[PDB]
C-alpha cells in the first residue's frame, strides 16, 4: 500500500526525478496538517459503530424492500453481512485518511468488490446509498458537526479532510 | 512501500481493526520525523548529481580493478552506468528519506539486486565503497542539520547491511 | 376506512375546533395522519399519531387518539385567521411492518386512505360592528363596487355578478360586487 | 396547476416532487366531493404500474422524463377522469404530496384569461388605495392570482371567489396598497408562460 | 439446511459413500417424529399473529426501558420492528419444526444475530424474555400434544439459547 | 443442501409466510411415502455397481469408439475415472432421491459438471447414455422389475418415486 | 499487547528486519504522545475510585431495571461486580494510556467479553453507558489538559466500540 | 511481545494496581531517554552485518576447530547458518533495546533455542564466545567506541543502554 509520501514518491519515480520542491511542500503541508489529519481519523474510529450502524439503519429506512424477504438485508446473516461490509469500507476510510492516499483502500476494499457484489447480488444502489451516508456522517465528525456527538478539537478548517473522506468514499461508490 | 503510515495500517488491517491510539502515536511520530528527514532529502535533491559523481570517483578510486577488460566498468558505457546506479540508489535514499521508511529502496533498489549483481559481475563491494564514502563524507551542521545527516546515513547505511 | 362524518364546520378565530374523524382498520399498528387541503390543493401535512403511541401533539395541532372507539379527531388551537382549508383524517401504516395483510408489499407501496374532508371556515371573533367605505371601480365599461364591515352583512344594467365576501387581514370582511350602494 | 384536455384524449400529469431515493411514486386522485383515492403507483425502481383491483391496464401510465421526474398518463379520457391528481411517495414522518394538478375533461376557444384593469379618492381619504384587476371568461377555472413587487417575488392580496359565466370562468383579486405593484396570473391558457399584469402609481 | 435427512447425506457426502442403513434410519427417524413436529408447526402457523403479539407484550411488560428514548422501543416504528422480529423468529421455528432440524434458524435468525444486535443496540434479554414466555405459555394438551409441545419448546430453547 | 422439507421452506420463506397448509399436507404426504423412499434408497444402493457398471458397459458397447484409441474410455485410467464418475452421479441421484428434492444433485455434482466435462474432453452424449442407463436400471430397481433381481417390498405403487428417480436423471443428462 | 512499539517491532520481525527508521520514527511518536496519555493515566490512577463511583451510578441510574431481580444487579455483590468491572475496565484504561496502544484493554477486557457477558446476562449497555457517563464527564482542564483529554476519551470510546 | 510499558502495565496488573506514581516516572525516565535510545538501535543496526561479521569470525578465529571438518562451521552450508542465527540474535537484541523489555528475545528468538541447538549439536561454547563478541561490539557501537566507525551523535551518557543491550547478550547467553 502507498500513503501520501509514498505516493508522491511513486509519483517522482516515473520521472526518474528525485522529489522536488513542490512535492515536498505539498508534504510538509501534510506533515503541518498532521494533527488536523490525527483529529479527524480519532473522530472517524472513536463513532465507527455509529457511523456503519447509522448508514446501514437509514438505507434500510429509505428502502424496506432490503429487509422484506428475497431482499438483501433480510435474513440477521445478511444483515450482519451488511453491518460488517460497511465497518470494512469506513475502516478502509480512515486508513486512507490516516494514510493521505487512497491506494490501500482501491488495493484491499475496492479491488474485486463490485463483481463479488454483483455475484452475491449485493444491490449497488443500497451499498452506494449506505456509502454515501457512512460520508455523511463521517464528514460531520470531521467537522465535529454530529449534532448528537462533539468530540473536542481546538478551533480550525479541516474542510481539507472533510472533502479528503469525501472524497475516498466517492471512489468506493464510484468502484460499485 | 514501508514507511510508519503503511507498517501501522497493514498491521491493523492483519488484524481487521480501525486505526487506534497507536496508529495515530505512530503518524504522530512520522510527524515528529519529517522536519530532519524532508531536509535530508531536500539537501540530497539538490545536490544529488555532486554526490552521485563523488560516490562514483570514490568507488572506481578505491577498485581501479573495475576498468580491466571483463570487468564492471570496462568500458565508459558500463562506468556510465555505474554511476547512473549510484544515482538510482541515491534517489531511492531520497524517496526513503521522503517516505520515512526503507520502502522505495526495499522495493525498487534491493530487492533482486543480489541476484541481478551476480549474474551481472557487479560486486556489492563497489557499491559499498560509494555509500560508505557518502556516508563519511557528509558533515555536521557543513551539509544537513544533524537529525538530517541521522537519517541520511541511517539510509545509506541500510543500502550498505543489504549489499554486505 | 376513512369517515369523517361533518364537513364544512365553522369555528371563529383565537378559537378551538375539534375535526372529529374516526375510521375502520384490521391492522394491529398504524398511523393516522391530517392533513389540510389549501385552496390551492396543496394538500399539507398537519400531525402524525399512531395507534401504540401517544396523543400526539405538534404545538398549535394536538389530537385525541383513542383505540376502542378509533376516535383520533384533531384539535387545532388558537386559530388564527389563515387556518381555514379542507382537511383530511388520512389512515395509512407506512412504518408497519407486522400486523397487516401477508402480501409481499414493503408498505411503500400501501395507500393512504382518506376521508370524505371537512372544511373549515375561521369566521372572524366578534367585534363592535365596522360602517364600510364605499370605492365603485369603473374602467372600461366595467363596474366593480369594493366595501371595515362587519358581520358577513354589508347587503349591498348589462349584467351584474355575486359579490365576493373575504375576511380581510384587518380581523374583518372586504367585499367586491362587480356588474357591467351602502346598507350595512 | 390545471389540464384541460378533451374528452378521448391524454393528459399529461407532471407535478414537483423532487424526492431523489424514492422507490414508490403514487396517484392519487381527489374528485372533489369524494375522499382522495389511488389509482395506481408507480414502482420506480422496477418501472411497474400497479393498477387498483377491478381496473383495466392501459388506462394509466407512469412516464419516466428525467432522472427522478414522473407523469401520469391517460388514455380515452371521460368525464369521470377528471379531478386533482397528486403524486405522493412516502416520506419518514408522513407522505409527501406534490402541489397536484387539475385534471379538467371537455367535451372538446381563446380561454386565456382577459385581464380587465381597474386602476383606482381612496388615497384622498384614507392615503391607501387597492389595485383590483378582473379575469373574465378563462377556462378552466383552476388559476391563481397574486400581486408582487418588481423588486421582489407573495404580497397578501384579497381574492374574490370564482364565479362561472356562461361555460367559462370569472375571478378578481385586489390589494389594498397603504409602487408598481404587478399581478401575477398562473393559468393553464395563456400567451405558454403564465400571465402577468402590470399596475403603474 | 441442518436437518436430519441434510445430516446424513452431508455425512454420506463427505464419507463419499452412498446411502446406508444408518442414514435410512434416521430418515425412518424423520418419518416418526414428523407428526409432533408438523402439528406443532401447524399450529404455530395457524396461530402465529397471537402468539407474537403476546410473546411481544411480555418482552416489553418485563423489560419497560426499552420505550426509553434512545432504547430499542423508542417508537412505535422499532416496537412494531419488535414484533416483526418475534414474528420472523416464530417463522423461522414454524420452518424448524417443518423440516426436523435447527437449519432455518441457524441459517436466518441465529447466523451474525449477535453482530446485528451488537450493532443495533438490540438487547439480547429483550428476545430472550419473549420466547420464554411464548414457551412457558405452551399448555398441554390446550395448545397442543405433548411431543408437538417437546418440539416448540425445544425449537424456542434453542432460540433462547442461541440468544444467551 | 436442501430436502423436501427445507425446499418447502425456502419457498415459504421466500414469500416471509408460515409452511402453509397445502405445503404441510404435501410434507405429510412425502412422511406419508417415507417407508417407500427408503426402499426405493436401498433399492438404488443395493445395486448401485450393478447399475454403474451396466450403464458404462452399455453407453460403451453402443459406442465402441470410446474404448478405441482416443476413445475417453480407453485407457483402464479414464475408465476407472468414468466408472467413478457414474458412480458419484448414482451417488447424487441416490442422495436426491432420500431427500426428496434435487438441491444435494446440482449443488454438489451437477454445478459445473458441463464445464468440467467439456475441458476434460468427456462426450457429452456418451456421458448422456450412460446416466440413461442409469436411469431406466435405477428406475427398475425402484419398481423391482429389474430382471436380474428382485428386492422383496410389501406391494404397492412406487411410481411416484420412480418418476422421482428418472426426474433426477434427466436433471444430470440437462444439466451436460 | 498492542503499543507503538510492540506493532512496529512485531513488523520488522514478521518480515525478519532490524528496527528501520520508520520504526525509531514510530517510537519517536511514542515518545511525542507519551506526556499526553501518561498525564491522562496518571490522573485516572489517582481519581479512579471516584470516577468508577460515578461511572457505575449513572449505570443505574441510566438502567434502573438491573435492580429487577434475574437481573444483573439485582443483588449488593452483583452491583459489587458491576462496580468492579467498571474498576476493571478504567484500570485497563489506565494500563491502554500508559502504553500507547489498546493492547491492555484488547488481551484483558475485551476479548472474550461478548461470550461473558452474554452467558452471563450482562447487558453491554449498561458498561456502554458508563463508559459514556464517564467520557461526556470529563472536563478540560479542569480533569485533565486537552491531549489527555484526547487519549482519554479515545480509550474510552474504543472500549464503547468493542461493547457496540 | 510487551515493551518497558507493557511489562510496567503487567507488573501493576498482577496487583490489579492502576499505574504506581514511581513506575509512571520511570515510564516518563524511558521516554525521557527515548531519542538515546533511538540512537543507540539506529548505532546497532546500523553495523549489524558489521557486528555479525565480527562475532562469526572471532569466534572462529579463537576455535578453529569450528571450521575443521565435522566443526559447526565447516561447510558453507553450516557457516551461513551460523551468520544467520547471528543476525538473528542481533536482530532479537536490537528488538529488546527498542522495546526497552527483555519479552520479545525470550519469546521469539531464545524460547527452546537452547534445546534445538543441544539437538542440532550447535557448541554452546562457542556459541556463548559469539553472542558474547556481539555484546562487546554493540556495547562499542551504543558509546560510539568502536575503533573503526563512528557515528555522530549529540554528547551524553549512554551507559544506561549499553548496560542494557549487555543484559539482553547476557539473558541470551544464560539461555544457551
Ligand atoms: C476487505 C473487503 C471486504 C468487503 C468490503 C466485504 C465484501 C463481501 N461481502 C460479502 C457478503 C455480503 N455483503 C453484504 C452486504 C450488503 N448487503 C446489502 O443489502 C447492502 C447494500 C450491502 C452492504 C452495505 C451481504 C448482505 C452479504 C451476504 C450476501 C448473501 O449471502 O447473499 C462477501 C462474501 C462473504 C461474506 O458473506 O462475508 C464479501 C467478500 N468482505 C471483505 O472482506
Ligand atoms: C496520537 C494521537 C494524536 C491525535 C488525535 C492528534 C491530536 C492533536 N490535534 C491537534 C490539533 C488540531 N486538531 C484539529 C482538529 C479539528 N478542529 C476542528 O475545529 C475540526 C472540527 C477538527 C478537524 C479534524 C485542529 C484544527 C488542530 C489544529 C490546532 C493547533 O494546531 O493549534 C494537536 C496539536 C496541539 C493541540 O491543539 O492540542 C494534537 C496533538 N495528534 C496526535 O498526535
Ligand atoms: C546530501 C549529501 C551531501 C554530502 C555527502 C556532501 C558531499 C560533498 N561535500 C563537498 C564539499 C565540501 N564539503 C566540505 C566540508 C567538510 N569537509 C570535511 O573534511 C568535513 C568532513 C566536512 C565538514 C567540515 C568541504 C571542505 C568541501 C569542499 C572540499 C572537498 O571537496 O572536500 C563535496 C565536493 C563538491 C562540493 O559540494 O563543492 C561533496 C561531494 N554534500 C552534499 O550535498
Ligand atoms: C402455537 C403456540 C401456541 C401457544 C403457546 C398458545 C399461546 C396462547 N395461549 C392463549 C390463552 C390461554 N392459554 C392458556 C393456558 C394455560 N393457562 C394456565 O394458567 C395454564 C398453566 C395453561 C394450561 C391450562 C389459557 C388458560 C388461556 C386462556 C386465558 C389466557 O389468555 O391466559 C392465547 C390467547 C388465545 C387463546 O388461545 O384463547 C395464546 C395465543 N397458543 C398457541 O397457539
Ligand atoms: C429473518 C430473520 C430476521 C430477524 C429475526 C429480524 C432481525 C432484525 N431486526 C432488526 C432491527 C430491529 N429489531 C428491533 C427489535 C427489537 N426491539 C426491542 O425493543 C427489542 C430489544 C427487540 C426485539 C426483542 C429493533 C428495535 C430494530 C431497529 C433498531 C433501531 O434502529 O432502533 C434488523 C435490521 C433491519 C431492520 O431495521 O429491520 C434485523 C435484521 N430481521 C430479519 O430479517
Ligand atoms: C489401454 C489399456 C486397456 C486395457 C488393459 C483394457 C482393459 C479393459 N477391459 C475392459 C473390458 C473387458 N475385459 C475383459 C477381459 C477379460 N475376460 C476374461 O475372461 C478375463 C478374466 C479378462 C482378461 C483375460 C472383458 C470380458 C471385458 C468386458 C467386460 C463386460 O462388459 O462384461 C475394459 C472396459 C471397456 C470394454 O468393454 O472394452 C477395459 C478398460 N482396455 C484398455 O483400454
Ligand atoms: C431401514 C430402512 C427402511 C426401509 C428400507 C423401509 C422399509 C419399509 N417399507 C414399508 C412399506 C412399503 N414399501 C414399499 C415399497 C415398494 N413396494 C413395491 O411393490 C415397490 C417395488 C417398492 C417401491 C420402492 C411399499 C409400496 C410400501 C407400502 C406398504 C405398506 O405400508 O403396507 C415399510 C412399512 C411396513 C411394511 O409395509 O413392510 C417399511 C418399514 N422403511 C425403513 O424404515
Ligand atoms: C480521570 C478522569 C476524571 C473525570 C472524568 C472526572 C470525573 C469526576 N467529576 C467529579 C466532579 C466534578 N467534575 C467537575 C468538572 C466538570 N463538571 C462539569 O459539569 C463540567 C463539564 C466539567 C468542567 C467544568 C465538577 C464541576 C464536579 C463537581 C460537580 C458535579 O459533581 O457535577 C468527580 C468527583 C470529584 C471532584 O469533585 O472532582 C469525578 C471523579 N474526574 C476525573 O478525575
Ligand atoms: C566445506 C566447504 C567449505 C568451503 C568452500 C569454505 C568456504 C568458507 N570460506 C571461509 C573463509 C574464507 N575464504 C576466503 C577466501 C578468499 N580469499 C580471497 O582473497 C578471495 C577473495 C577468496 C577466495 C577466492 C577468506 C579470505 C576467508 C576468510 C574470511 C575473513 O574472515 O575475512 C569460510 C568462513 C570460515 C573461515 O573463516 O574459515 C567458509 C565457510 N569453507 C568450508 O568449510
Ligand atoms: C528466531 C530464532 C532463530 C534462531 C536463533 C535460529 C536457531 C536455529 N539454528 C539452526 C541451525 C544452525 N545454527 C547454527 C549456528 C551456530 N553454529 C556455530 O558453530 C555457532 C556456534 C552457532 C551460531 C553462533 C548452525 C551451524 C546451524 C546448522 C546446523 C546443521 O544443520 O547441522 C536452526 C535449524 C534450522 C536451520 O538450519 O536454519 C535453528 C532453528 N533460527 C531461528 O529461526
Ligand atoms: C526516528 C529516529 C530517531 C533517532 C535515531 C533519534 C535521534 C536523536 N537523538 C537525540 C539525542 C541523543 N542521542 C544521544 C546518543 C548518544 N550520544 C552519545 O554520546 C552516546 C555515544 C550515544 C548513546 C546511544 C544522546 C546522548 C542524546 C541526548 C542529547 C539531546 O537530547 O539533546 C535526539 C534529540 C535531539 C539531538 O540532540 O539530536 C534525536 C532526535 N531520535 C529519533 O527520533
Ligand atoms: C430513522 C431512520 C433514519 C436513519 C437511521 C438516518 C440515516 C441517515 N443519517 C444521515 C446522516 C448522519 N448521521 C449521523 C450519525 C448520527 N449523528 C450523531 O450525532 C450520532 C451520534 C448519530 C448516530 C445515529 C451524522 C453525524 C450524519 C451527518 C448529517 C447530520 O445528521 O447532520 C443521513 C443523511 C445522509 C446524506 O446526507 O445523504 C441519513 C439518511 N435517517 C433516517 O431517516
Ligand atoms: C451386452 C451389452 C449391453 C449392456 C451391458 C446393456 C446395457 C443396458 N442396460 C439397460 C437396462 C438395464 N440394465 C440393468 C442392470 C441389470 N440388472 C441387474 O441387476 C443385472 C445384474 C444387470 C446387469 C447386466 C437394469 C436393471 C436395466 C433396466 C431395464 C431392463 O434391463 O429391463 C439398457 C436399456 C436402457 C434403456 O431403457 O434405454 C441398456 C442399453 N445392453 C446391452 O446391449
Ligand atoms: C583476526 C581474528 C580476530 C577477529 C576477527 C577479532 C574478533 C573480535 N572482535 C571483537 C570486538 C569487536 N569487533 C567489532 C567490529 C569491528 N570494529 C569496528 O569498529 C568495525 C567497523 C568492525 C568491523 C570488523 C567491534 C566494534 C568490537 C568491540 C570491541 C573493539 O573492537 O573495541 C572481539 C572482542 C570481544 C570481547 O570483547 O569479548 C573479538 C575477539 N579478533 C581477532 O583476534
Amino acid at each position: 500500500m502507498l500513503d501520501a509520501f509514498s505516493r508522491v514518491v511513486v509519483n517522482s519515480d516515473s520521472k526518474a526525478a528525485y522529489v522536488s520542491g513542490s512535492d515536498l511542500q505539498a508534504l510538509k503541508t501534510f506533515i503541518a496538517d498532521g494533527n488536523k489529519r490525527l483529529d479527524a481519523v480519532n473522530s472517524i474510529v472513536s463513532n465507527a459503530s455509529c457511523i456503519v450502524s447509522d448508514a446501514v439503519s437509514g438505507m434500510i429506512c429509505e428502502n424496506p424492500g432490503l429487509i422484506a424477504p428475497g431482499g438483501n438485508c433480510y435474513t440477521n446473516r445478511r444483515m450482519a453481512a451488511c453491518l460488517r461490509d460497511g465497518e470494512i469500507i469506513l475502516r478502509y476510510t480512515s486508513y486512507a485518511l490516516l494514510a493521505g492516499d487512497s491506494s490501500v483502500l482501491e488495493d484491499r476494499c475496492l479491488n474485486g468488490l463490485k463483481e463479488t457484489y454483483i455475484a452475491l447480488g449485493v444491490p449497488t444502489n443500497s451499498t452506494a446509498r449506505a456509502v454515501s451516508i457512512m460520508k455523511s456522517s463521517a464528514v460531520a465528525f470531521i467537522s465535529n458537526t454530529a449534532p448528537q456527538r462533539k468530540m473536542a478539537t481546538a478551533a480550525g478548517d479541516c474542510s481539507a479532510l472533510s472533502s479528503e473522506v469525501a472524497s475516498y468514499c466517492d471512489k468506493v461508490s464510484a468502484a460499485i | 512501500m514501508k514507511s510508519v503510515i503503511t507498517t501501522t495500517i497493514s498491521a491493523a488491517d492483519a488484524a481487521g481493526r480501525f486505526p487506534s491510539s497507536s496508529d495515530l502515536e505512530s503518524v504522530q511520530g512520522n510527524i515528529q520525523r519529517a522536519a530532519s528527514r524532508l531536509e535530508a532529502a531536500e539537501k540530497l535533491a539538490g545536490n544529488h548529481e555532486a554526490v552521485v559523481k563523488e560516490a562514483g570517483d570514490a568507488c572506481f578510486a578505491k577498485y581501479p580493478y573495475l576498468k580491466n577488460p571483463g570487468e564492471a566498468g570496462d568500458s565508459q558505457e558500463k562506468i556510465n552506468k555505474c554511476y547512473r546506479d549510484i544515482d538510482h540508489y541515491m534517489r531511492l535514499i531520497n524517496y526513503s528519506l521522503v517516505v520515512g521508511g526503507t520502502g522505495p529502496l526495499d522495493e525498487w533498489g534491493i530487492a533482486g539486486a543480489r541476484e541481478v549483481y551476480r549474474a551481472l559481475n557487479l560486486p556489492g563491494s563497489s557499491y559499498i565503497a560509494a555509500f560508505v564514502f557518502t556516508r563519511d563524507r557528509l558533515c555536521v551542521p557543513r551539509d544537513m542539520s544533524a537529525q538530517a545527516a541521522v537519517e541520511f546515513s541511517g539510509a545509506l547505511d541500510y543500502v550498505i547491511n543489504s549489499l554486505c | 376506512k376513512v369517515t369523517q362524518a361533518q364537513s364544512s364546520v365553522s369555528m371563529p378565530v383565537r378559537k378551538a375546533v375539534t375535526l372529529n374523524c374516526l375510521y375502520e382498520t384490521s391492522w394491529w399498528s398504524y398511523y393516522i395522519f391530517w392533513y389540510k387541503q389549501l385552496p390551492s390543493k396543496e394538500m399539507i401535512f398537519l400531525i402524525r399519531q399512531g395507534s401504540d403511541e401517544q396523543n400526539a401533539k405538534s404545538g398549535r395541532y394536538s389530537v385525541n387518539f383513542k383505540k376502542a372507539a378509533k376516535s383520533v379527531a384533531l384539535t387545532i388551537s388558537a386559530l388564527q385567521l389563515e387556518d381555514s382549508a379542507k382537511y383530511f383524517c388520512a389512515l395509512g401504516a407506512p412504518h408497519t411492518y407486522w400486523g397487516i395483510s401477508t402480501d409481499l408489499s414493503s408498505w411503500d407501496t400501501r395507500q393512504m386512505f382518506f376521508g370524505t374532508g371537512i372544511k373549515l371556515f375561521v369566521e372572524p371573533r366578534s367585534q363592535p360592528h365596522t360602517k364600510p367605505s364605499v370605492f365603485v371601480m369603473k374602467n372600461g365599461t366595467n363596474v366593480a363596487c369594493l366595501v371595515e364591515f362587519y358581520p358577513k352583512d354589508i347587503r349591498i344594467k348589462i349584467t351584474e355578478f355575486d359579490p365576493a365576501i373575504v375576511i380581510s387581514p384587518s380581523g374583518k370582511y372586504n367585499a367586491v360586487k362587480l356588474g357591467k350602494s351602502v346598507q350595512h | 396547476k390545471s389540464v384541460t384536455r378533451p374528452t378521448r384524449s391524454s393528459a399529461e400529469i407532471t407535478c414537483d416532487l423532487t424526492v431523489i431515493n424514492a422507490f414508490y411514486i403514487h396517484w392519487y386522485l381527489h374528485q372533489e366531493g369524494k375522499a382522495p383515492q389511488r389509482l395506481l403507483y408507480y414502482d420506480v425502481s422496477n418501472s411497474k404500474d400497479v393498477l387498483e383491483s377491478g381496473l383495466s391496464p392501459g388506462k394509466y401510465y407512469t412516464h419516466t422524463p428525467r432522472r427522478w421526474s414522473w407523469i401520469l398518463i391517460l388514455r380515452n379520457l371521460i368525464e369521470n377522469d377528471s379531478g386533482v391528481y397528486y403524486c405522493a411517495t412516502w416520506d419518514r414522518p408522513s407522505k409527501l404530496f406534490g402541489s397536484g394538478t387539475t385534471l379538467v375533461v371537455t367535451d372538446k376557444a381563446d380561454v386565456s384569461p382577459k385581464p380587465t384593469i381597474f386602476l383606482p379618492a381612496e388615497t384622498k381619504l384614507q392615503k391607501a388605495g387597492t389595485y383590483l384587476c378582473l379575469l373574465e371568461k378563462f377556462f378552466p377555472d383552476v388559476i391563481k392570482i397574486h400581486w408582487q413587487e418588481k423588486k421582489s417575488n407573495i404580497l397578501g392580496s384579497q381574492e374574490g371567489n370564482t364565479m362561472k359565466t356562461n361555460d367559462t370562468y370569472m375571478k378578481f383579486s385586489w390589494l389594498t396598497v397603504p409602487k408598481e405593484h404587478r399581478c401575477i396570473v398562473r393559468h393553464e391558457n395563456n400567451k405558454g408562460v403564465d400571465q402577468e399584469i402590470i399596475f403603474p402609481p
